[PDB]
């Protein structure tokens, strides 16, 4: 049997930002989907792939495990066809995505008194990514006329801090999001 | 519109717990952007928060009530529930549910409350007033009634011509207090007709007193 | 830990303008929402301004709410006050860990006759009763206007304040308020001690009677 380790996600106590998404690559071990039940209550517990109730019965030969930390409204966007600010410039799922994704609430988690600023999100960006694909790129972003090369007049940084604290709404409040991915 | 409603035992007794629920008519607590909060206030004081629950599972408790205090939500009646243990004589209270809004990008007011409900967390059973009088120091004659766990205790002066009559307060001996004072416009007045007389309405106890 | 401190009192006359207010103790008071609520005796708390600023549907335009951050302070002012506006007002708010924080609660009372200074009257443990092992030491407060006092007890020395049952404030038939003031008391510190007091901390005023053995 030798179940996956589907605890090093849902239980890491250590969550990675959406633009440095924590991929880990499932094989060689039995999809044990029993602790997903446990680990979370369920809030978007919703596949686009396969039927839930049927996961234990197929058979697949690389399956991938994402997480990112996003906003209440960013989790919509994870969706295989959506376009916006996480959808685009941190993380994307191709139009034949065959997979779940979970996301639940972690407002007394993630969510610290003076402000979690661990958590970053690239706003703007000349181009959109690639399915599975990441951008550590730290290089600041040129919007303004001439080329800046500090952040100058319409030169800024394409991260952001999230939003994060416990007095939130639940719309802007930490929502830990996992993606399933499998391979056929 | 939406409209809250408190029901529960309006009785407690000390080292047992309180149970309040809270059946929202009008809304739904499958409903998020909202939290489900009980409010707690002693008869003559300020209000008192408990604490919310987010229809997700997440509890944010008062930090003076916890380890005490318990909220849970019921999806199938659209209900959220109050576990209030180890209750003390303290603890009387009249107890309110209400929900706060949780869209605005942050925690917001309290839109809809309650009625109110009153418990009083007594331990004694149907005893008896153990009147004693009041000397005067124009002077006032008073008849102070003590030590009586019912409610509706009444103070009546003549048998009808009865003067002020002072509202129950509970103490930690779990037993309501009460004052029937008047004033008299002399002070060799105090042997006249100025009879004061109580009783105990579950059991018809009547006492008769007169300041001599 | 997040606190806020309203005025325990205030009251002016009907057509003029009130401004109750509460300071956060710690925390900040621009960090988070500031909300006010209106209990009326014997109804449910009503919310009145939220937002810091807005006021919900139905609610009159006399109120209106603001903060300041130099003194890190709120308000509720109200103008054009009537007859039904008189209620208790709470300033609520959190803080950042996520707890609800009202205030203590401001009693409004909008005057509708002269003020009135509380006459006292204390009464004696009753002898009779000291035998019972019981002395009670009652006092009674009447004849003031403004139905919110603070009653003060003072031992032989030392202000008596464990022990107290304050009841809330009622009216009379002389359309004024009263209240009374509960210590409980044996024969034992009743004989220990040589003197008591109950003075009424009222509106700009304090009432003293004393009562020895």
């Amino acid at each position: 049997t030798n179940l996956c380790p589907f605890h090093e996600v849902f239980n890491a106590t250590t969550f990675a930002s959406v633009y440095a998404w924590n991929r880990k690559r499932i094989s060689n071990c039995v999809a044990d989907y029993s602790v997903i039940y446990n680990f979370a209550p369920f809030f978007a517990f919703k596949c686009y792939g396969v039927s839930p109730t049927k996961l234990n019965d197929l058979c697949f030969t690389n399956v991938y495990a994402d997480s990112f930390v996003i906003r209440g409204n960013e989790v919509s966007q994870i969706a295989p066809g959506q376009t916006g600010n996480i959808a685009d410039y941190n993380y994307k799922l191709p139009d034949d995505f065959t997979g779940c994704v979970i996301a639940w609430n972690s407002n007394k988690l993630d969510s610290k008194p003076s402000g979690n600023y661990n958590y970053l999100y690239r706003l703007l960006r000349k181009s959109k990514l690639k399915p599975f694909e990441r951008d550590i790129s730290t290089e600041i972003y040129q919007a303004g006329n001439k080329p800046c090369n500090v952040a100058g007049p319409n030169c800024y940084s394409p991260l952001q801090s999230y939003g994060f604290r416990p007095t939130y709404g639940v719309g802007h409040q930490p929502y830990r999001v996992v993606v399933l991915s499998f391979e056929l | 519109q939406v409209q809250l409603q408190e029901s529960g035992p309006g009785l407690v007794r000390p080292s047992q717990t309180l149970s309040l629920t809270c059946t929202v008519s009008g809304g739904s607590v499958r409903n998020e952007y909202y939290y489900w909060s009980w409010i707690r206030q002693p008869p003559g004081q300020g209000l008192e928060w408990i604490g919310y629950m987010h229809n997700s599972g997440n509890t944010y408790y008062n930090p003076s009530l916890k380890s005490r205090v318990a909220i849970s939500v019921d999806m199938s009646k659209n209900q959220f529930s109050l576990k209030l243990s180890s209750v003390t004589v303290a603890d009387t209270a009249v107890y309110y549910c209400a929900r706060v809004d949780v869209g605005g990008t942050l925690v917001s007011t309290f839109d809809h409350w309650g009625q109110g409900i009153l418990v009083t967390v007594s331990s004694a059973s149907t005893k008896g007033p153990s009147v004693f009088p009041l000397a005067p120091s124009t002077a006032a004659l008073g008849c102070l009634v003590k030590d009586y766990f019912p409610e509706p205790v009444t103070v009546s002066w003549n048998s009808g011509a009865l003067v002020h009559t002072f509202p129950a307060v509970l103490q930690s001996s779990g037993l309501y207090s009460l004052s029937s004072v008047v004033t008299v416009p002399s002070s060799s007045l105090g042997t006249q007709t100025y009879i004061c007389n109580v009783n105990h309405k579950p059991s018809n106890t009547k006492v008769d007193k007169r300041v001599e | 830990e997040f606190m806020l401190t309203q005025p325990h009192s205030v009251s002016e006359s009907p057509e003029m303008t009130v401004t109750i207010s509460c300071t956060g103790s710690s925390g900040s008071i621009a960090d988070n929402y500031v909300q006010w609520y209106q209990q009326r005796p014997g109804s449910a708390p009503t919310t009145v301004i939220y937002e810091n600023y807005q006021r919900p549907s139905g609610v009159p335009n006399r109120f209106s709410g603001s903060i300041d951050s130099s003194s890190n302070s709120a308000s509720l002012t109200i103008s054009g006050l009537k007859t039904e506006d008189e209620a208790d007002y709470y300033c609520q708010s959190y803080d950042n860990s996520n707890v609800a924080v009202f205030g203590g609660g401001t009693q409004l009372t909008v005057l509708g006759q002269p003020k009135a200074a509380p006459s006292v009257t204390l009464f004696p443990p009753s002898s009779e009763e000291l035998q019972a092992n019981k002395a009670t030491l009652v006092c009674l407060i009447s004849d003031f206007y403004p139905g919110a006092v603070t009653v003060a007890w003072k031992a032989d020395s030392s202000p008596v304040k464990a022990g107290v049952e304050t009841t809330t404030p009622s009216k009379q038939s002389n359309n004024k308020y009263a209240a009374s003031s509960y210590l409980s008391l044996t024969p034992e510190q009743w004989k220990s001690h040589r003197s008591y007091s109950c003075q009424v901390t009222h509106e700009g005023s304090t009432v003293e009677k004393t009562v020895a053995p």
